[PDB]
């Protein structure tokens, strides 16, 4: 009672992954990311893949 | 001598595949090696100019969180499989249109794609889509752009009609760079190496090509350390 | 009064207006970010008893005042995605609006 009309709007928001966000395994080896490193800063095997 | 050291050249150029190949650097001297390896891996992974898709236009579609009669992916997905699209864009133009239009069953290839010769697709057998009707039909206008990094959608300076959908765009074409250094057999000097760089990519860019031009980044920069004049 | 829904949105340009239909209600696939107006409201308001400076204002410029406020759905602030559905509930024996 009281209301004459209703409009809802769904919004759709793709979220990427950041800093401070909870990233977790199946071990309780739970974590907040504290930074997103270069690709080149990062440790690579011997064929190359970092 | 001890002053003068030995410049090294190219070699060879092995293509193994479309995307993978290797580059050899002979002589290098001790130590230099390493140095120079890990200089152009930190150059070539980080900032090489390529070609992305930045926008695409699909009839009958609004938002990218719909679907289509007759498509069996949803319209996200074929703007993920379109990120994995090479397309090499002759050089002197920025931002290029091509249409990709496919009507009937079966698997819509990036061998579909319309150009006007000015762009090249590297993979024809790259699946884009599936039509799994007779009567489905996939209308496109995609837009590929030149950059060098990446730039996500969000990142993009802001009129735009509904119905242009963003896609995120990784313009460097360098997915996997390995070095090694290797023993090098010189005419009368023993102490020399020789550097080879395993180099795969998307097949944009070319391995001399790429070579040179982190070559020349290296150059510019320390340029500016070999000049070392307070500004 | 009635509360009503529609574009004619007192103190608002166009830019804001781009993005809304006729009805009041933007449409579907339309990329919106934080303060865009999703739908339009106007809500009858009572009588304003303005400051004198105010008043002084107003007799220099003009612009009248209007009889309805700005009450309208706005996008949260760091919020930023686009429209996928709108879904418009009437009360029987209310004028179904086009959308």
């Amino acid at each position: 009672p009281g209301v004459l009309k209703i409009v809802k709007v769904y919004l759709a928001v793709k979220r990427r992954i950041q800093p401070g966000d909870k990233m977790a395994g199946r071990h309780g080896n739970k974590g907040v990311i504290s930074k997103i490193n270069p690709v080149e800063d990062m440790p690579y095997d011997e064929n190359g893949q970092p | 001598s001890v002053t003068e050291f030995l410049k090294p050249r190219l070699v060879d150029i092995e293509q193994i595949s479309t995307t993978h190949a290797k580059v050899t650097l002979e002589p290098l001297e001790r130590g230099f090696g390493h140095t120079l390896g890990n200089a152009l891996r930190r150059i070539l992974l980080s900032s090489m100019p390529g070609c992305a898709v930045t926008e695409v236009e699909i009839e009958g579609v609004l938002h990218e969180y719909s679907t289509k009669e007759g498509v069996q992916e949803d319209i996200l997905e074929i703007l993920l499989n379109l990120k994995g699209l090479a397309v090499r864009v002759a050089e002197g133009k920025d931002e290029v249109f091509i249409t990709l239009n496919k009507s009937g069953s079966g698997p819509v290839v990036a061998g579909d794609i319309t150009h006007d010769g000015d762009v090249e697709i590297v993979n024809p057998e790259h699946v884009i889509c599936h039509l799994t009707s007779d009567n489905a039909a996939i209308a496109m206008r995609i837009k590929v752009e030149r950059g060098r990094g990446y730039v996500p959608a969000s990142a993009r300076i802001h009129e735009r009609p509904i119905g242009r959908l963003l896609v995120d765009a990784t313009f460097s074409p360098v997915d996997k760079i390995a070095y090694s250094v290797e023993a090098a057999r010189v005419e009368q000097r023993t102490d020399l190496d020789k550097l080879v760089i395993d180099m795969e990519t998307n097949g944009t860019l070319e391995p001399e090509e790429a070579i040179r031009r982190a070559a020349t980044i290296l150059a510019e920069q320390l340029d500016a350390f070999v000049d070392l004049r307070d500004v | 009064g009635a509360e009503e829904i529609t574009a004619d949105i007192p103190n608002v340009g166009e830019a804001a207006l781009s993005k809304l239909d006729e009805s009041g209600i933007v449409y579907i696939g339309a990329e919106v970010k934080g303060g865009d107006i999703l739908v339009g409201k106007v809500t009858p308001k009572g009588e304003t008893q303005l400051t004198p400076e105010e008043k002084l204002l107003r007799a220099i410029f003009g612009e009248k005042a209007s009889d309805v406020k700005d009450t309208s759905l706005r996008v949260p602030n760091s919020v930023a995605g686009t429209v996928i559905d709108v879904q418009v509930f009437t009360r029987d024996g209310v004028e179904k609006d086009k959308r």
